């Protein structure tokens, strides 16, 4: 139930694998922990904002299509969640 | 000897592969842990949609890895291989963020 | 005593329901009184963007041999367009993945 | 009783077949397929409702669209789509 | 004579003189006021329209509005801004 | 027999047209019902905001010793505030300049 | 009544004057016309709708309100000019 | 001796000059020989608002200052002072343009 630290949930070879598809050849050490706090106010904003929306849809469970409300209000928008 | 591959051959075969492939990369559950944990900061008593779930983890997924090129083109210009992150952070803040 | 029921889609000869169309609009409220030919150039200029890039999804798929169509082949047929690049610079694709794209320094020599 | 809803995937998978009648298609990227054509009615319905809202236009044509996509669309797609769907309101006009 | 063009430069420069008594302002200062507050209206309006939309509802209330707020100001504005509405609200309530 | 008209500005004892803004919303295409309190909640939250732009850019122009507000003070509150910065980061100002912003590594020895 | 060269009218001086306010300390010899190639993309990428608005608009002088449009469907929302 | 200063110190004072003014710094009749050179090229005979001119102008320079710092950033990350067009270039390519 109580979390604490999935802050450490993206495993570093994670990271390794999506370098690779992100094109990167050689990873720093420091890199990692960096990601890992901009990939945590990106998640805190966007979610943050889908807790609003499913408040406001007066639920206990949120929807993909609030998702996609939180992706389209910055134009990083997904298809194929309901939309 | 024992065969071993010089650095940088392994390197872009896993890039050609995972250019090939499209899958997600991190584990599923571990994300949804911090997708609980992060959900929990803003109300408690949150149940989840899978499909939620699921599009989060390909949306940041999708954002990390063009972050991730940018990065790696802005390190090309810096006439390196070896990303670090002043690379990120200039391109975030240059990008807007 | 009444006309037979037919569709305007056929009368524009299109596929796309362009009375469904004009009801999203209705209760799109985007203006009090919508005109006849607007709903059916909507439709009809779908068809057209939906053929293109359903075109460049079946050179995608026939360049990778699969007869059913998949995300993948959507992300490779969108993204080496980049006049939709363009026009769909800031869109996400579910499972597309990425161009593969290596660059010549990362090459030795 | 299950709620009916709308989704235009028979028509993207009719669409295909025009295009492609040996072409089949995964429900995800029918998904994919409904979720373009939402996200560019909204686009294109927003524009016109501020372009109404300019011109204190109460009724739109589509005259307002073929300006509306002519910016909205770049290149050789925007006069081919001029084109496409001024014949069609044309002999719709003649219907 | 010519007809009425609105403005909210008589409000906005009693707000100006509620805050600063002292401090003129110029012409093109104020244009600049009112570019920003008819673009954030027609913002916030919007995304109040998108609500409206997902929520399937006819009549606009204040709750979508503070929920709009939410989704656009940048924190303790947004907070300040949700308790000062609620006090009007409520004296509004009592007229 | 009518009773004194007051104003829903002086109902909610504030500066901004409830009726303009009203009547702004209800002829915007938005929707054909608007609740009564949200117009005046609307109203409420523009003057928040107004009187916050205003007073810092009052407090800005104080700085350089002038009483009658320029779009360089403009510029100079909206950008030395994050939270204002951010929320217009793609909003562009006519004769507010820039922020002067000098790299410690640009200056010499 | 045809106009063929006016980007050479983009004074250099007035080039490095923006590169001073943009923050540009030394500046190579071929930058300037390049960056007056980037910046009349972007007159064209504003001035055709611009030209699509009084086109659409039924007119022939040219409003800053329609600016106002080019600008902001871009999203590089200018005040002052809006009315 | 005359007097004369080391490179880049006036080059520096025109920096903070500018930074603290606001004017347009281009000979704004050029500028609309450019406007009128452009939009005869989609529709002739256009007139122009000397405003909606003068709007292009503020969002021009504009973008053009934005793009200028993010060039002095992407040259000071490459370990050097001098601009070069390659800098524009990858500002281009992560600015989505």
């Amino acid at each position: 139930k109580v979390l604490r630290d999935n802050i450490q949930g993206i495993t570093k070879p994670a990271i390794r694998r999506l370098a690779r598809r992100g094109g990167v050849k050689r990873i720093s050490g420091l890199i990692y922990e960096e990601t890992r706090g901009v990939l945590k106010v990106f998640l805190e904003n966007v979610i943050r904002d889908a807790v609003t929306y499913t408040e406001h849809a007066k639920r206990k469970t949120v929807t993909a299509m609030d998702v996609v409300y939180a992706l389209k209000r910055q134009g990083r928008t997904l298809y194929g969640f309901g939309g | 000897k024992p065969h071993r591959y010089r650095p940088g051959t392994v390197a872009l075969r896993e890039i050609r592969r995972y250019q090939k492939s499209t899958e997600l990369l991190i584990r599923k559950l571990p994300f949804q842990r911090l997708v609980r944990e992060i959900a929990q900061d803003f109300k408690t008593d949150l149940r989840f949609q899978s499909s939620a779930v699921m599009a989060l983890q390909e949306a940041s997924e999708a954002y990390l890895v063009g972050l991730f090129e940018d990065t790696n083109l802005a390190a090309i210009h810096a006439k390196r291989v070896t990303i670090m992150p002043k690379d990120i952070q200039l391109a975030r803040r240059i990008r807007g963020e | 005593a009444r006309a037979k029921a037919k569709t305007r889609s056929s009368r524009a000869g299109l596929q796309f329901p362009v009375g469904r169309v004009h009801r999203l609009l209705r209760k799109g409220n985007y203006s009090e009184r919508v005109g006849a030919g607007a709903p059916v150039y909507l439709a009809a200029v779908l068809e057209y963007l939906t053929a293109e890039i359903l075109e460049l999804a079946g050179n995608a798929a026939r360049d990778n041999k699969k007869t059913r169509i998949i995300p993948r082949h959507l992300q490779l047929a969108i993204r080496n367009d980049e006049e939709l690049n363009k026009l769909l610079g800031r869109v996400t694709i579910a499972q597309g993945g990425v161009l593969p794209n290596i660059q010549a320094v990362l090459l030795p020599k | 009783k299950r709620s009916r809803k709308e989704s235009y995937s028979v028509y993207v998978y009719k669409v295909l077949k025009q295009v492609h009648p040996d072409t089949g298609i995964s429900s995800k990227a029918m998904g994919i397929m409904n979720s373009f054509v939402n996200d560019i009615f909204e686009r294109i319905a927003g524009e016109a409702s501020r372009l109404a809202h300019y011109n204190k236009r109460s009724t739109i044509t589509s005259r307002e669209i073929q300006t509306a996509v002519r910016l909205l669309l770049p290149g050789e797609l925007a006069k081919h789509a001029v084109s496409e769907g001024t014949k069609a309101v044309t002999k719709y006009t003649s219907a």
